[PDB]
């Protein structure tokens, strides 16, 4: 029932019944060769997806649902920090409130409403067995608990092992089952007590029972647009991604620019890198911090474009306190931060290490 | 009390030298001066960088990552001073070196040492 | 029994047993209240010193606050902030020199004024409370200038300007009374009375003299702005009290700290702070020991105990360390503060009983002065 | 050693604080940061401004005053630190008292206080 | 056996009794010679701090100068100046802070220049002699800066001015070689060579690797400029020497300072400035005592000789004290100086006999490095 | 015959036959019975003295002769600070070479040269007499050893008990004879702990064995050209005393407008003061100090005129690290400090002190 209610899930997620044409399920864009995210070339490379329209593509980069099921419900905590939720935003509450979106998103799934939802699983003999066994005869005959039921089945299936298994050489080494390379132990070295440690682990002090490698708050770090992803999605010069802002019933101006601190774990696959997919290689998205520590004129410019970072697409509530940390990576501790990120593979992908 | 002795920690008091949190501390523990443990006292900066150690708590028997963290823009408190070194490692080798005042990242620029805290970080390796 | 750094080893593995978070930060002090104390380290003299503020209660620190070069701490008698008056060089102990006034919040313990003095006007001295006093409103701060001449320099705290100097007598320490008017003792005997208005030569009467020339009063009388009595004693332990309550200076009987058997024992008080007086009870505390009559700054080991009213004594106490200064807490039970500036350790009596409470130790260099805020 | 009981002055030793020509220092004698006696130590700056006392001299059993006069413009130098007060009287008497910081005079207006010397200025009277 | 209080106590009372006249004034320091020496106290991180200048023949304080937050002292060889890097704040630990050089001139200790560094770029650490260097012509003094990354501040004496700073890879200390050129320790267990000019990147150059990744190199090595010889400890006593005097680096047959047996028995170099060399007898002096392998910092009650050539033991001295940093004077009969941050004193031995000869106490508050000139 | 040589010179000292027109002596200047100094009004007061023809004014006013046998003869120590000699600004050497000049001097005595003072000495029995038996037969009879002989009994006059007995209040007091009043010993405590003592006192350090209260320096004070005075002596508005930058062999810009510190002994009855007399009370003398340390207005102001005290003569050259103490002294200071200097009066000089 745990069990049957994930298996539910399990088909839902590589169902492409569930989009307008019948082209694309959530494994298309969330595709688990690559670590829940999407190897497809659009418009702007890797950087957004395309919808089951074929033309449609998004602002933000597809991220991993490797580890989601860690993250907490969406709250405000009592330092007044935001924390928690799903989407790089924060809009959705939890994943069961996430899973119905890319259903009714027309640059996404594109079904026209609930009741589309359900007629398509009312088609599928195996779904009116699964679905009513779980959760009651003539469920699938209400547009809205048939869609609630689906969200429901999909969270479950996120929460199982097979999506947050624990198994990277970083968990095998906190285990006493290996030992770090020099390198690797230099970088871990580098990771705990610089700035990194600061947004990218759970918790202030203590130790984590199942570290992701993500405190679960929200952080301007002053990412400029991208802009031939921005020139994808349509959404035009003038527009303006307010992160967590953005969610509805955020109204706090503070919050514009904010976006949700990613787990670190798998990053070495899930490129490219960001909210809106703009670094390429994992080694530009560490350079990038040296912009708010190094005086050197390389610190200044992007090494993928030879040209500034660029402006901040929001250029206020910056998390400069944290950013500012007075100190530079040079070349061997970057060199260190890439091989112990790289230990946070899960070991199902660590032969897609080499590509 | 001998100073070459092997250094002997304890789980039962965090204002002595020998607390166990304390194995790379070199300065003045923070709860002296008004601070506590793991956080510093009014008017003093907390800085971000830190330095690291990997201290054994004889409580439960386990080693944890101490990155200990300065408290700047003071003058010296004075208060509970102490010098342990275990792992730590010449200037060289920055991440585990105790003797640099590790004020970077505090507010205002301070770069003055007042204290050091001894919050834990991670379990060793 | 248990002592504040074992309960916090206990709490500390507490929160790590049971996966408690916390986030490492800044703390802020609690709140001012009776028992808070703060001792001052002149640290004999060094170019920078240092401030203790202690919960008298707990025995504990607090927080502190940095100094320049012989800083006069005050702090306001309702608690709502604490200021120095002080002084720094540009390379340390040499060069350019700039005194200043510093207010800060006494929870945060942040600078909430920095004051320009203009032509490095303070006094330079081994510390006087008395050499630099607020007003009853707290709006104002007089701190004492010696060079070229006795004066008086206001500053707005209000407005956080410095406004002017005050051409006075040849007079010596600064008790407010109101807004606009303060008492010095002069060098003939009288007190004098200051009125200043913003602006104007100040108003200045004398007193008649009352104390002759051969009797000497010593740097640290005890002055309650609340109770509006100055309590100033003698090298001999002879005790003058003035009312200043009225607004004018009216005289009372003078009272004797030790009895003509102990004097010519050679009883007499010694040290830095040697008295103190309690309101509420109306009752003077004196630091006191045997010793030669030109050994006035040397620590005491005993404190007498009496009644302001009558002079009669209600106490003696056997301190049972060196002890060169005493204060009191102004509630009710209150504490009796004994600094051992050789020990630089404060030691925590219960006033009544004068038994040793609890000790606050390796309070700087040289720690001389103890002040407590007022607030019933 | 016994700090209260009456000051007994020699004369063999001017870095001890019973040398009798420190009758009534208040600070640190100059002879032991690189002055002498009645010298101040490089760097410093002599004051002009003094106080004074009537100091009795065991040797030839004659009484003489010592103007001293401050080194200014260091920190106190913390060597061969003394506090006598032999006809020491409060600061409303100032020509005898030992509290203030006599820096009056120095050159380059040097007021911080390192160390004091003792010379003689008269006989007592 | 008479004390140097006794004899000036003796000569003030003859002057006295002959009536000799003398006139109160500032006394200049005697010449430079090989027996000065001085002693920097970073009073354990205080944010002001002193030098003592003392003379090691006569055990006697000639002079103070007083520095700010963890200041780096130079000595030149020569005799002609000393100098220092030091940091200041416009509140005494707080506000704005000024990084600058000063120069003094060797007998009147006044300062010849004061050199403004921008941007507040020295390194803030407990102090190591060898972050802060003198070219040997004492034209250019160099420092380390650790903060954003790794650099090299030159500035001109000659000039007195702030000139650049250098990038440098991940590498620690500065030991000049000529007018234009230093080495430095890197991570990665090499030396590099820095050449550099007025502007340029500058060249640079790694030696061969010298050292494994778990041989530790103590913060204080000793550096000869003249013989241009490099000695550097490890935390096992193991002594490696290079030989710069070519221009060049060159790897010399390594030294063990204990025996296997003493090694074995937990004896281990330990303290602050664990490592002496005197240049004319080409001999190593070194710090150690029997210790736990983590407690490489705490004091240490011997000292080992050897000869730097063969590596064979000349003496084991037992220092009688609680020895932090030691260093000797450089002439013929050379002092061993051995300096306790515990006991604040000096204690000046005979370098040869390994005897006590006298000690020169009240240093400070945690006196830490010793210095003295090469002047032969 | 010490004693014989100074009997001749006190005979010497109270004859007008060495002035051109006998009418005046050195006695006449140097009144004994005002300490040596001159009671009669000028021009300008008693600023400068009148010489020998009834009109000339000195530029300088007429200092005592008490205690300047103490002086010693002008020199530069070791620190290369001049001292001692004789005049305000040291021109001569000693007692000696001293008492040649006013003789000579036109506006003073008047002489015309020494053969002039030699024939006056020449027709005195007594003088043929005590010369002779002194210095041997014929003296007299040639100018150049007349006038030398004539200058060494007057220096031998001056250096007797008589002109320096020791026997001031502050003397008795010293000797443990007597007590000061609390005014006196306050004065006495503020004079020794205040700059007075920098420059008026013999020594830097120790007792001195006759204390004169001068450590015979030089010294520009800063003080203003004297008005009337400078009228009376004709030496025109476009005048500036150099003071000891005059001394013939003195080249050294830096001694401009110092002039010799005088004993404060019976300073108290020998006003008006300074090198020009330009101040007629002791009190204005002691205040005039209060200009380079006190901030008050009235510090600016000469208490005897109300107006600013007034420019220095010569503005280079002030003693200012001595002058610039940082501190004013008090009324109640001042008080303090004249009466102190009232003590340092000769026995037979206390009646004048009303
Ligand atoms: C067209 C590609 C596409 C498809 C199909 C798609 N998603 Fe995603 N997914 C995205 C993008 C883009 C985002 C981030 C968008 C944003 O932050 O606003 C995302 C974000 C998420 C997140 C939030 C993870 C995090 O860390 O915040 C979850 C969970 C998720 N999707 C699950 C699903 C499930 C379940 C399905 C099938 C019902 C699905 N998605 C279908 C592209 C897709
Ligand atoms: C102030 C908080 C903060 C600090 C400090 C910080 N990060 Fe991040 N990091 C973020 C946030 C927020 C994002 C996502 C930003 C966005 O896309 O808008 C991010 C994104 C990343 C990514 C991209 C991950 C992905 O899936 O796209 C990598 C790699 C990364 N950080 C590594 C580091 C390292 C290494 C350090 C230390 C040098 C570090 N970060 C310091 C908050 C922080
Ligand atoms: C017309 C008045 C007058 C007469 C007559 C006179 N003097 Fe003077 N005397 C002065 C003045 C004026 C000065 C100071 C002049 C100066 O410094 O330039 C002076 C200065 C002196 C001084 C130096 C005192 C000092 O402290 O510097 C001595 C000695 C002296 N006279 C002795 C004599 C002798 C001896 C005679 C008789 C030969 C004599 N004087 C005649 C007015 C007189
Ligand atoms: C810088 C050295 C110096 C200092 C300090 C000094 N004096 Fe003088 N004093 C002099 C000199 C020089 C003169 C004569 C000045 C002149 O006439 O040009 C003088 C003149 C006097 C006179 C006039 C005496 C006379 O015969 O005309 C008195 C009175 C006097 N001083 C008192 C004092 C007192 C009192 C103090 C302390 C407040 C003091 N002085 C400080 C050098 C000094
Ligand atoms: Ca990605
Ligand atoms: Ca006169």
């Amino acid at each position: 029932a745990d069990d049957a209610l994930a298996a539910l899930g399990a088909q839902l997620f590589v169902d492409p019944a569930l989009s307008r044409n019948a082209t694309q399920s959530c494994a298309t864009c969330h595709d688990p060769a690559r670590a829940f995210t999407d190897p497809r070339e659009g418009k702007a490379g890797l950087a957004v997806s395309v919808g089951d329209d074929g033309q449609s593509h998004g602002d933000r980069n597809t991220p991993t649902l490797g580890y989601a099921a860690l993250v907490p419900a969406f709250h405000r905590d009592a330092n007044g920090k935001y924390k928690g939720g799903q989407f790089w935003d924060g809009r959705a509450d939890d994943l069961k409130q996430q899973a119905g979106q890319p259903m009714l998103n027309p640059v996404e799934m594109a079904m026209p409403d609930r009741a589309a939802v359900a007629a398509r699983l009312r088609d599928d003999p195996a779904y009116r067995t699964g679905f009513e066994a779980l959760f009651g005869k003539g469920v699938l005959d209400d547009p809205e608990r048939a869609f609630d039921a689906a969200a429901e089945a999909l969270a479950a299936y996120q929460a199982t092992g097979e999506f947050s298994p624990f198994d990277s050489k970083y968990d095998r080494v906190m285990r006493g089952e290996e030992k770090f390379t020099p390198l690797e132990e230099f970088g871990y070295t580098v990771f705990i007590t610089w700035n990194c440690r600061l947004c990218h682990m759970q918790r202030k002090q203590g130790v984590a029972e199942r570290e992701t490698f993500t405190n679960f708050e929200y952080h301007n770090i002053g990412l400029p647009v991208n802009e031939t992803a921005r020139e994808a999605s349509g959404l035009g010069a003038d527009h303006v991604d307010h992160g967590l802002l953005a969610r509805p019933g955020i109204e706090d101006p503070a919050q514009s620019g904010r976006f949700k601190v990613p787990s670190l774990r798998n990053v070495a696959v899930t490129g490219p890198y960001m909210h809106n997919g703009v670094f390429t290689d994992l080694r530009t998205a560490i350079l990038f911090y040296n912009k708010y520590t190094s005086r050197r004129p390389e610190a200044k410019i992007n090494p993928e474009t030879g040209a500034p970072w660029g402006e901040p697409e929001v250029a206020r509530n910056l998390s400069l306190a944290e950013l500012q940390s007075g100190l530079m990576l040079d070349d061997g501790r970057v060199d260190a931060l890439v091989a112990f990120l790289e230990t946070l593979t899960d070991r199902r992908y660590e032969p897609l290490l080499e590509e | 009390t001998d100073p070459r002795a092997k250094w002997v920690p304890q789980d039962n008091d965090i204002q002595a030298c020998d607390y166990w949190r304390h194995c790379s501390i070199d300065g003045n523990i923070c709860d002296c001066s008004g601070g506590s443990l793991t956080n510093c006292p009014p008017g003093t900066k907390l800085a971000t960088a830190s330095w690291v150690a990997s201290c054994y708590n004889p409580t439960d028997g386990q080693s944890y990552l101490i990155a200990y963290r300065d408290c700047c823009g003071y003058n010296v408190s004075g208060r509970c001073p102490c010098l342990n070194t275990e792992g730590e490692l010449p200037v060289y080798r920055p991440e585990f070196a105790n003797d640099i005042i590790w004020c970077f990242g505090a507010e205002d620029d301070a770069m003055t040492y007042h204290c050091t805290i001894s919050p834990i970080v991670g379990k060793a390796s | 029994q248990e002592t504040q750094g074992q309960a916090a080893a206990r709490a500390a593995a507490a929160d790590l047993a049971a996966g408690q978070d916390d986030e490492p930060r800044i703390l802020e002090a609690p709140a001012p209240d009776a028992r808070r104390v703060y001792v001052n380290d002149p640290a004999h003299f060094a170019a920078v010193t240092q401030q203790f503020v202690i919960d008298g209660e707990a025995g504990r620190v607090i927080g502190m606050i940095d100094g320049g070069f012989l800083p006069n701490p005050v702090v306001a008698d309702d608690g709502s902030f604490i200021a120095h008056a002080s002084t720094v060089f540009s390379r340390i102990a040499r060069g350019e020199r700039t005194d200043y006034v510093e207010v800060f919040d006494p929870v945060t313990l942040l600078p909430t004024a920095d004051i320009e003095l203009p032509d490095a006007p303070r006094f330079l001295v081994g510390t006087y409370p008395w050499m630099t006093s607020l007003t009853p409103d707290g709006k104002t701060l007089l701190f004492y200038q010696f060079s070229p001449a006795p004066a008086v320099g206001v500053v707005d705290l209000e407005g956080k300007a410095f406004k002017r100097m005050l051409d006075v007598p040849d007079c010596y320490h600064i008790f407010p009374t109101a807004p606009d008017t303060f008492f010095m003792h002069c060098r003939d005997g009288s007190l004098a009375k200051v009125a200043f208005g913003t602006e104007g030569t100040p108003e200045i009467t004398h007193t008649e003299v009352f104390h002759p020339e051969d009797e000497f009063l010593i740097n640290h009388p005890a002055y309650s702005q609340k109770a509006g009595r100055l309590v100033w004693p003698t090298y001999t332990g002879k005790i003058h009290q003035i009312d200043l309550s009225s607004g004018d200076a009216k005289f009372l009987p003078a009272v004797e700290a030790l009895t003509e058997a102990e004097r010519a024992d050679g009883w007499r008080p010694g040290g830095w702070q040697q008295v103190a007086y309690h309101r509420a009870l109306d009752r003077i505390y004196l630091l006191v020991d045997q010793r030669d009559e030109w050994r006035h700054k040397t620590a005491s080991r005993f404190v007498v105990v009496l009644d302001a009213k009558t002079g009669e004594r209600l106490a003696k106490f056997e301190m049972g360390h060196e002890i060169d200064s005493i204060n009191v807490s102004q509630d009710e039970k209150p504490l009796l503060y004994a600094l051992s500036t050789g020990d630089k350790t404060l030691y925590i009596h219960d006033a009544e009983s004068g038994e040793e409470l609890r000790s606050v130790n390796q309070l700087g260099h040289g720690p001389q002065v103890i002040t407590t805020a007022d607030m019933g």
